RNA sequence: GUCUACGGCCAUACCACCCUGAACGCGCCCGAUCUCGUCUGAUCUCGGAAGCUAAGCAGGGUCGGGCCUGGUUAGUACUUGGAUGGGAGACCGCCUGGGAAUACCGGGUGCUGUAGGCUU
RNA sequence: CGUGGAGCAGAAGGGCAAAAGCUCGCUUGAUCUUGAUUUUCAGUACGAAUACAGACCGUGAAAGCGGGGCCUCACGAUCCU
RNA sequence: GAUUAGAGGUCUUGGGGCCGAAACGAUCUCAACCUAUUCUCAAACUUUAAAUGGGUAAGAAGCCCGGCUCGCUGGCGUGAG
């Protein structure tokens, strides 16, 4: 019903889960974070200044300013049909890394270094993620036993 | 008539301080303002000369921040002056000088920083400053961390940071605590800063209970005699060790010895012999009762 | 209540069922079994709609089962006190009571 | 002042609670949910009977306080004084508003 | 055994709540100080209670601390007065014990008239070497679960060390 | 084996009680002239090193509570999508996919980076 | 004994236990000056807020923190004076 | 936060007591206050906690190399170009 709230219905967002209501780790304060690598927006409650608006609790986008203890970033915003390509300042305390982007540079190592060796060997294997395939064709052994008869229940009554 | 607090509920909703904050050992409100640096640099670490005094030693340490724990740059303690001469004084302001003195020309020999980057031995009332490069060393600045909070004019933890900046540290630091200056007076002099560097009042201190009681001078300063201590040369033998310290402060670590392997502490319990320990003590104990 | 701004305000107060709730047990001697369903069929007569009666499977207001409960009782995993039987595991620290006497 | 629970069988609302927000709530006519003898040992009475309601809708107070002495008299008549222990497990929380109209 | 858990005074509490706030008062903190040798301070109110003349920060009580020789001193001099006596009950669930006197001239003061009948109390903290532990900065634990003392625990050292005997009530 | 300083995870690390102690390692502990601050050298601070491990601390014990992690709870509760499926309604069955949480019964009870000792 | 059961100017929600509460000590960063961004949306302004930069400063040994209130409300165009 | 019920036990009071004197005394007791349980709840409660949901990534704007510039950051380095 309310309209304009700086938080609204962030009772339950900005809430520092269900036991961890200590002060900040500082692990999160020590995470090295560069130019250009994807960071995601998490809120926080503790920090008090600099939250990302509610909008962007979640969303997850490329970081191109780094000040002294916040960084900005660059986030898509969701808006009438058109998608808005915005540009934030956060207190460092509300960020962290996403491990989509590592994953993916992780299996490129590997794929570089399957081409490399594919280079040494002559052979060209498949290169990564082909997707799931339907199942093959396997012989179930059976011995030990004819299998179990499995029948209906039938009904009673617990209240 | 009787309410109790310590209750499953209780416990069910307590909230676990961390482990050095809950031991009592760490202020996190300090260390999270003290030992990150911005963001700006990414890495250049914010060097610290952790201080921590025990009721036997004195520890300098320089470290910085890691995501894994944090990299202890270099340690000096107070117990081995031994090899530079000091026998007795372990916690004295003096030793505490001595100690800092230690670690800033340790520090600098390890860098190949000792060539240039002298303090001085003799009094002084500041630091000392220097010019600073890319490539070859320009300057080595550590920032002070003393311990959780407590700090009043004339304490040994400011007494380390004189004898790391007269070492040779440069240190953010504005004179108006060390040992030489009172709040009313408002102007610092320095010479008794200097008296408190050589202990000159351990030795009026001394020569106080001399001429009193001699009974009462043994039973505060026994060790002293067995070390055959004079107040004369403890304005002296400092010096010299601070000769001593500065001619090398690198350190020369032990041997160790073969382990007899066998003792701390009673190794935990085999899971079979606390399921059956129980059995015992119902069944045994049971045809015993049933005996009676 | 002309409907500009209407909104009630508090009158009576009801309770809300589920499928399968249990508005009523009755707990008595074996002896009056087509005396419980006999009376209780006249509650399905005080409320709205279709209300099926039944006899429990349990000894009383218990958590437990058919009679088996009373084996367990002799065995002394169950401690008759109360309107109810109060459980006990297994568990626990009295492992010098249980020697004294289970 | 009739109302008759036609209008408030089915459950069409967030349950309200008697609140801190909902002040001056009716008693529950219904308030004492025990009859007979109450402080029987669970020895005594192995013979539980239960009733499930078959449908999903509110149950007045009003309705719970007459079937429960309709139930009662009835097993006095039968069992004795002392022959049983009727427990209503149910209990009226959600209340119910009422828009006067001029 | 060994000086390791031997019962000693860790501090002897007294004080003077006057119930009033002009010159009675400021009389009462000389006769702390002329008792006790070291200048006492005031505690004000926390709540406003008319019913008995009190309210927020109303300068109410004078009191002190004492420890050391001078515990024992005072501690000896008043309770010749009970000349060694006190009650069960006077003896808390953590081996401190109180007791309050009436006067202050058999504390060898006279009767000054410039000032008036004074009154103060006594109340006794026992310890053990290593209590402190719970007060340090430095680093904090408790005192041990079985390095404490209790009401008999502290009975033994009243009866034991001063002669004075406990009547049962 | 294990301790010391700084830590990262911040309960498998907490709490309770009993037992055990591989230096002077931490600490208790003895004093207050110097520095300092309190009503109290209790705290803080300083100077010490006679005894002490009684305490903290470390390790262990607990048919311990707690906590973490498994089962049973259950393919139940619940729901994306479908119908000219039932029911007067309240509700409900089915096709298709997803799929929990108590009670209850198991197991576990700190790991570890860094710089520094000792084998009492 | 004491896991926030209290206090944080006021509504409620969030947040806090060597603090963001309580007591002291010192002080005016409640100041001067461009641009950027968030907040409502036409992604106009006002309001409010975010993070930096250039000056003069404050406190603290210092690391740092501070450009109003622990965060979410507490306020205003052309013309004219 | 609301709420039924029994129990097991001392305590703070009360009904009338008694003792004979106050006794909540042994008898009580009735409540209260605990300690284990017990029946039912929450749009403005919550330890848990789905289904359908919202972001990002799934490679040349990439990866590996080599050398300069930087009035910034400063052990030596960093990062940025």
């Amino acid at each position: 019903t309310n309209t304009k709230g700086k938080r609204r219905g962030t009772r339950y967002m900005f809430s520092r889960p269900f036991r961890k209501h200590g002060v900040v780790p500082l692990a999160t304060y020590m995470r090295i974070y560069k130019k250009g690598d994807i960071v995601d927006i998490k809120g926080m409650g503790t920090v008090q200044k600099g939250m990302p608006h509610k909008c962007y609790h979640g969303k997850t986008g490329r970081v191109y300013n780094v000040t002294q203890h916040a960084v900005g970033i660059v986030v898509n915003k969701q808006v009438k049909g058109k998608i808005l390509a915005k540009r934030i300042n956060v207190r460092i305390e509300h960020i962290k890394h996403s491990k989509s982007r590592d994953s993916f540079l992780k299996r490129v190592k590997e794929n570089d270094q399957k081409k490399k060796e594919a280079k040494e060997k002559g052979t060209w294997v498949q290169l990564k993620r082909q997707p799931a395939p339907p199942r093959e064709a396997h012989f179930v052994r059976t011995n030990g036993k004819e299998p179990e008869l499995l029948e209906p229940i039938p009904y009673e009554f617990m209240a | 008539f009787v309410k109790v607090v310590k209750n499953k509920a209780y416990f069910k909703r307590y909230q676990v301080k961390f482990r050095r904050r809950r031991e009592g050992k760490t202020d996190y409100y300090a260390r999270k303002r003290l030992v990150i640096q911005d963001k700006n640099k990414y890495n250049t670490p914010k060097y610290r000369m952790i201080v921590r005094v025990t009721n036997r030693d004195i520890i300098c340490q320089i470290a910085y921040a890691r995501i894994e724990g944090d990299m202890i740059v270099c340690a000096a303690y107070a117990h081995e002056l031994p090899k530079y001469g000091v026998k007795v004084g372990l916690t004295n302001y003096a030793a505490a000088y001595c100690t800092g003195l230690l670690l800033a020309r340790r520090l600098l020999n390890r860098f190949g920083m000792d060539k240039i980057y002298e303090g001085q031995v003799e009094v002084t009332g500041d630091e000392y400053n220097v010019e600073s490069i890319d490539g070859q060393p320009g300057a080595f600045t550590c920032y002070l961390d003393a311990g959780l909070a407590r700090t009043t004019t004339g304490n040994k933890v400011f007494g380390a940071l004189k004898g790391a900046v007269d070492g040779g540290l440069s240190i953010p630091h504005s004179t108006k605590r060390f040992p030489g200056y009172d709040s009313e007076s408002k102007e610092f002099n320095a010479e008794v800063h200097r008296k408190h560097i050589m202990g000159q009042n351990v030795a009026d201190y001394m020569r106080y209970l001399m001429e009193e009681d001699e009974d009462a001078y043994k039973k505060q300063f026994s060790q002293y005699i067995k070390n055959n201590v004079t107040p004369d040369m403890m304005e002296e033998m400092y010096k010299k060790a601070h000769a001593a310290i500065r001619e090398n402060p690198v350190y020369e670590k032990k041997p160790k010895r073969e382990v007899k392997k066998k003792r701390w502490n009673r190794p935990k319990m085999s899971l079979a012999q606390k399921k059956d320990r129980v059995a015992q003590k119902k069944a045994s104990f049971l045809r015993a009762q049933e005996r009676a | 209540t002309g409907m500009r701004g209407a909104f009630g305000k508090p009158q009576g107060t009801v309770a809300r069922v589920h499928i399968g709730q249990v508005i009523m047990s009755i707990r008595t001697k074996l002896q009056n079994k087509e005396h419980v369903v006999e009376a209780l069929r006249r509650a399905k007569f005080k409320f709205p709609g279709r209300q099926k009666i039944h006899i429990s499977k349990k000894w009383g207001f218990t958590k437990f089962n058919a009679d088996e409960f009373e084996d367990m009782v002799a065995e002394k995993r169950l401690i008759p006190d109360g309107c109810g039987v109060k459980y006990i595991p297994n568990r626990g620290p009295l492992d010098k009571w249980r020697a004294l006497h289970s | 002042g009739r109302r008759p629970a036609r209008c408030y069988r089915y459950c069409k609302n967030k349950p309200y609670p008697k609140s801190r927000f909902c002040r001056g709530v009716p008693d529950a006519k219904i308030r004492i949910f025990d009859l007979g003898r109450k402080k029987a040992k669970v020895d005594e009475f192995p013979l539980c009977g239960h009733m499930v309601s078959d449908e999903y809708e509110q149950l007045s107070s009003e309705a719970l306080e007459a079937a429960r002495i309709c139930a009662n008299k009835y097993m006095v008549k039968s069992c004795g004084k002392d022959g049983f222990h009727i427990r209503v497990r149910l209990h009226p929380f959600h209340v119910i508003r009422i828009n006067k109209m001029l | 055994e060994n000086p390791m858990r031997e019962l000693r005074i860790r501090k002897l509490c007294l004080n003077i709540c006057v119930g009033e706030s002009g010159d009675r008062l400021t009389r009462a903190a000389k006769v702390l100080e002329q008792l006790t040798g070291q200048t006492p301070v005031f505690s004000k109110a926390r709540y406003t209670v008319r019913s008995f003349g009190i309210r927020r920060n109303e300068k109410i009580a004078v009191h002190c601390t004492v420890r050391g020789a001078k515990a024992e001193e005072i501690l000896e001099k008043g309770l010749k007065v009970r000349e060694y006596e006190l009650r069960k009950n006077n003896f808390s669930d953590t081996g401190n014990f109180g007791f309050g006197i009436q006067e202050h001239i058999d504390l060898g003061i006279k009767y000054d008239p410039s000032i008036g009948i004074y009154g103060l109390d006594f109340y006794v903290v026992l310890g053990r070497p290593g209590f402190s532990i719970a007060d340090k900065k430095r680093r904090t634990g408790c005192i041990g679960a079985k390095h404490r003392i209790s009401k008999e625990e502290a009975m033994r050292w009243f009866q034991q060390k001063y002669d004075g005997i406990i009547l049962p009530g």
